[PDB]
RNA sequence: AUGGUAGGAUAGUGGCCUACCAUGGUUUCAACGGGUAACGGGGAAUAAGGGUUCGAUUCCGGAGAGGGAGCCUGAGAAACGG
């Protein structure tokens, strides 16, 4: 269940679960706003705020708990070679417990007061 | 031209689907490859291994021999069937006679050299043809003729130029990153029948190209998991890299210093340097005190 | 010393660095180079100081005695020579331009709003690019809108929404102030909200959201942009 | 009735790594052989190192170079299959301000030969100086050069507009007077420059066929003479 | 002399300690200011020119809330019994954030009699806190970080907050 | 070393540190590793009104005040003004 540690967690919220509107054209899934997981580091119903940079990419690794690795890539144009060459740089982002995310699964990610030294972005929408 | 172009597209994907299915044989073979390297190496070490569990080892070695010879015959049979259907082997009459014959181990040995030699002649024809095909199509023949001859070698020629050096690439496949020690390896080197373990010739860990192959697996499996799902993208491939190196052979307590370290800390050798006999008694009456305690 | 100062390379080794003030330092401008270097109006900084002390010039309704007051976009400068009044404007060719304005258009100043926030004791406010804070604003204005300021008080006389169709001047970015100032708006990856501008010579080209400066309407805008 | 044309490189790619799992089965064969005289299994080791160079360096750089057109044939396979199913059912940028965008397109290639040729052609009076007013030191310095005139009216307009002088400091005067006068001793003679013909800057970049944006189609010249 | 600097760490690859700077004033990783119970002691620390952090070295009372009616009085401390992130912190009896500490909430009882007028079985609250008004040793957490606040704040545990924490007590 | 949560510390996100967990992360599209008076690069900067492509303008790679170690005040700082 949700209670799996030595301390109870609940966000202070600056309805028992305060909905927060993201802006930038986004809306919660109904599983997130009527969930039971607390997860104050999740970008919705939490103290962290989503703003600024956005990017979309493909999930490449989902092996471990509450963060995932996104492969985003482009056929990068080397000017001297006159060649579009594919280059991927897999960045790790946080995943909220509102989206059952597997590999593949085109998603959108954005900066969330970056969490632990490489987690710079956070999922906001699946497709 | 629309139907002729994309009928080949069915041929590409069915060759690519058949490409992924043979790596599933390559996935499921590794536990045999790992456990073969821990087998005894010499003739004498096999006999001492047969003494401990003599009746149990004899049925399994016969079961291993039956399962290997069954698997060896059908894999030659599939290689004959593949080269006939992909017009690699020009002699259909010889190849169709090999399929119906019950073959021993040495006849499967010699047919391996037959299928590899026919593949070798097919390879130098294909690799010279397609390297000419891409070089004429790219338009770089009229722009790169006089400056970069050492890099613009044909793909067949680029293969055999690395086949000048069997020596260095055979130093690659003895690299024992897995730290695998065979049975009675310590006895055989001490007896002279065969230490930096990082190069071990009797140990056969071909993991180096296999990790490249498993890197070639994850590159091809990602490109082939487009529609629904492929055979094995990362399941039992990265895990197969892990369990042979004991997932990481590391301890979290030894990392933080939460476990005791049996290593020399190089500044703290000799400031508090030892003393003379600092026991003011002669230490044998304290042995009587330790034997017969004044609390016990 | 960049080129938007529009100053010759001669007569000066160390350019006057602007001091702290109500604008970003890159499009900032001290009044000393406004008088003695672009209006050709004084000759030395010592009489530029004497200009400020004797209070015959003023900026935005305040006397503002400082050599290095930074000057932003279309500030109101008041001088006492035949009761003339001045306003800056941006040029296409990468420079500054000040021109005469009469006193009725000098009474107002149309400025873009920076941020909006509910403040102390539950009241709302809004801030602009020039540091001027207006409280109890229009609730229907959003980010990157504009407001007229009174120049006697700090309140509102006029305001228009940001939209697609009306004159939205460009300021900052790789471009700097093309006349025509509108096509439309759309989004982009990474942010960097796409704003397109069509000139009188009918060419469309994309910019960012922070360069929004809604200057008026087709036909009559609220600014008195001169003739080239 | 005709079989579909298989790709020969993919057959080699499939065939060579079919040659692997056979060759690695040998490696299991010698480790299971109690009478194995070669505990290193060198023969298959050379067999296994053989076919990887085909896989790593033979097929894979070719397959990467063919990757767009191999994908091209597969997507048109996908497109009929949706169409016949439908028939059966029936990135970064800058926006960064720079400096070299509004400087004049004159100073790099102002060419004195064409400006003198149009001076003779376009019948414009040219504001020539007087007879004795040109010379500078009665002697050693030259009579007058046109570049020296162009700098002089520019600095005296700077005098007559911004109302201030400028000094003769030795940091600038080491170059701005000395090699200027040493050039003026040997280049401008009798009021006319002659050293510029002995110079070796090629004059075709500022000219060719009177401008740039010249030839891609036949229409660019067609509306030129029209 | 403790470091809070980011370049001391290894990279995502694990780059081998590039050694760019040494320590400056700006990344001044301060000492851990662990407190204890006792007579109240305050340290004023000047950081960033005009920010005055308040180091609480010893503290004896706190402002702990009771959420079911929303009230908080001043209660004399007794001693910590559990902390989630540490165990020897409890034996040290150093009060950090989220530490479960005992109090003798007599004015909470005195407010209860001054608002209701009924004794505690010697509109209502659940039965598991009636086990220890007779004991007079009520449990409370810590809400604020005492190391920079110079203050001790918390709340009384409420409903499931007991039922998960005496489970973690035993 | 990677994340989880909690705590300490910070002006502040933060594995920055600590506690207890889960074992992971970056790679053939090259991770890691060998060469550079990197007095060499930087539109850094007008130009050079023809000295072939620059004669000239500047940013530039750091540490330190006899040497390690710690402290101190100031919106400035681990000061060569203790």
């Amino acid at each position: 269940t949700v209670q799996s540690e030595r301390a109870f967690q609940k966000q202070p919220h600056i309805t028992k679960r305060w909905y927060k509107n993201a802006g930038l054209g986004f809306k919660t899934p109904k599983t997130a706003i009527e969930g039971s997981y607390i997860d104050k580091k999740c970008p919705f119903t939490g103290l962290v705020s989503i703003r600024g940079k956005i990017l979309t990419g493909t999930v490449v690794s989902t092996k471990m708990h509450r963060t995932i690795v996104i492969r985003r890539a482009y056929l990068h144009y080397i000017p001297k070679y006159n060649r579009y060459e594919k280059r991927h740089k897999n960045v790790p982002v946080h995943v909220s417990p509102a989206f059952r995310v597997q590999v593949g699964d085109i998603v959108t990610v954005g900066q969330c007061r970056p969490i632990s030294k490489t987690v710079r972005f956070n999922v906001v929408k699946v497709s | 031209s629309v139907q002729r172009d994309a009928s080949k597209g069915y041929s590409i994907l069915q060759q690519t689907k058949l490409f992924d299915n043979i790596i599933d044989l390559r996935i499921k073979l590794q536990k045999a490859v790992i456990a073969a390297n821990k087998l005894p190496l010499t003739t004498e070490s096999w006999e001492e291994a047969k003494m401990d569990d003599s009746e149990e080892t004899k049925r399994l070695l016969k079961e291993n021999e039956k399962l290997f010879n069954n698997l060896f015959n059908r894999l030659i049979n599939f290689r004959i069937k593949f080269q006939l259907g992909d017009h690699i082997t020009q002699n259909e009459e010889v190849a169709k006679h090999k399929l119906s014959k019950k073959r021993s181990l040495k006849e499967l040995y010699q047919e391996t050299n037959s299928l590899d030699s026919e593949l070798k002649e097919y390879r130098t024809a294909v690799l010279n043809k397609w390297s000419t095909k891409v070089s004429s199509a790219s338009g770089n023949a009229a722009l790169s003729s006089n400056k970069f001859k050492a890099i613009n070698l044909p793909a067949d020629v680029q293969v055999e130029n690395q086949l000048s050096d069997m020596s260095r690439l055979m130093k690659r496949t003895k690299l024992n990153r897995r730290n695998i020690t065979p049975l009675y390896f310590q006895k055989d080197c001490a007896n002279g029948r065969l230490i930096d373990i990082t190069e071990n010739p009797y140990v056969f860990d071909d993991e180096d190209f296999y990790r490249v192959l498993l890197n070639d697996l994850i590159d091809k499996k990602i490109s082939n998991a487009h529609n629904s799902e492929s055979a094995a993208i990362t399941i039992t491939s990265t895990n197969a890299r892990s369990n042979n190196k004991l997932k990481k052979n590391i301890d979290t307590k030894a990392s933080k210093g939460r476990k005791l370290n049996y290593s020399v800390q190089d500044p703290i050798a000799n400031y508090e340097a030892p003393i003379t006999s600092g026991y003011k008694w002669s230490d044998d009456q304290i042995d009587e005190f330790f034997a017969g305690l004044l609390g016990q | 010393a960049p080129h938007h100062w529009l100053l010759d390379k001669l007569s000066g080794c160390y350019a006057p660095r602007p001091s702290a003030g109500p604008h970003k330092l890159r499009e900032s401008l001290p009044l000393i180079v406004f008088l003695r270097n672009r209006l050709k109006y004084a000759l030395n900084g010592r009489e530029v100081k004497a200009i400020l002390m004797q209070r015959h010039v003023k900026v935005d309704g305040k006397v503002r005695t400082d050599t290095t007051y930074p000057a932003g976009f279309m500030d109101v400068i008041t001088l006492d020579a035949t009761n003339e009044n001045f306003r800056l404007v941006y040029d296409v060719k990468g420079r500054f331009a000040v021109h005469r304005i009469t006193d009725e258009e000098a009474s107002y100043k149309l400025g873009k709003v920076k941020k909006v926030q509910l403040g102390k004791k539950g009241v709302p406010y809004v801030v602009t690019h020039d540091g001027r804070t207006i409280r109890y604003p229009d609730p229907n204005i959003k980010v990157n809108d504009t407001v007229k300021i009174d120049l006697a008080s700090g309140k509102i006389t006029d305001f228009i929404k940001f939209d697609a169709g009306k004159l939205v001047y460009v300021t900052g970015g790789r471009n700097l102030g093309r006349i025509g100032t509108i096509v439309h708006k759309e989004r982009h990856d990474g942010g960097f909200d796409l704003v397109h501008i069509k000139d009188s010579l009918d060419n469309t080209f994309v910019t960012r959201l922070n360069n929004v400066f809604v200057i008026g309407e087709q036909g009559k805008p609220y600014i008195s942009l001169p003739k080239g | 009735k005709k079989p579909a044309e298989k790709v020969s490189l993919l057959s080699l790619k499939n065939g060579s790594m079919l040659g692997y799992i056979n060759s690695l089965l040998m490696l299991i064969g010698n480790r299971l052989d109690d009478e194995c005289k070669d505990p290193s299994a060198m023969d298959a080791r050379e067999r296994s190192i053989q076919h990887r160079v085909v896989l790593e360096r033979g097929v894979k750089p070719l397959e990467k170079k063919l990757a767009y057109q191999l994908d091209k044939l597969t997507r048109a396979y996908v497109k009929m299959e949706k169409e016949y199913k439908d028939a059966e059912k029936r990135t970064h940028f800058e926006d960064r301000f720079d400096a070299r965008e509004h400087k004049d397109r004159s100073n790099k290639s102002r060419m004195q030969a064409m400006e003198e040729y149009i001076r003779e052609s376009s019948d414009q009076p040219d504001w020539s100086a007087s007879i004795g007013a040109d010379i500078v030191n009665h002697g050693r310095g030259g009579i007058k050069s046109l570049r020296d005139t162009e700098k002089e009216r520019r600095v005296t307009s700077f005098e007559e507009d911004n109302f201030t002088r400028l000094n003769i400091t030795n940091k600038a005067e080491k170059r701005k007077q000395k090699q200027r006068e040493r050039n003026a001793r040997m280049n401008v003679i009798g009021g006319e420059d002659f050293g510029i013909f002995s110079s070796k800057r090629k004059l075709e970049d500022s000219t060719s066929r009177r401008g740039a944006k010249k030839t891609r189609s036949a229409w660019d010249r067609a509306q030129r003479r029209l | 002399g403790i470091s809070r600097d980011s370049r001391h760490k290894r990279s995502a690859t694990g780059a081998k300690r590039a050694q760019f700077r040494k320590k400056r004033k700006f990344e001044l990783g301060r000492q851990p200011a662990n407190t204890k119970i006792g007579a109240k002691r305050i340290h004023s620390v000047r950081t960033r020119g005009g920010n005055k952090k308040y180091r609480a070295l010893r503290i004896e009372t706190g402002n702990f809330s009771w959420a079911s009616e929303g009230i908080s009085k001043k209660t004399r401390i007794a001693g910590v019994v559990y902390h989630p992130s540490n165990n020897e912190l409890v034996r040290t009896n150093t009060l950090t954030k989220a530490a479960i500490v005992q109090i003798d909430a007599t004015p909470f009882r005195q407010w209860f009699e001054a608002h209701y007028g009924q004794t505690l079985g010697k509109a209502k609250i659940e039965s598991s806190v009636e086990s220890q008004f007779s004991a007079g040793r009520l449990y409370a957490c810590i809400s604020s970080r005492p190391g920079q606040s110079g203050r001790c704040d918390g709340y009384i545990l409420e409903g499931e907050e007991l039922a998960f924490y005496l489970r973690r007590l035993t």
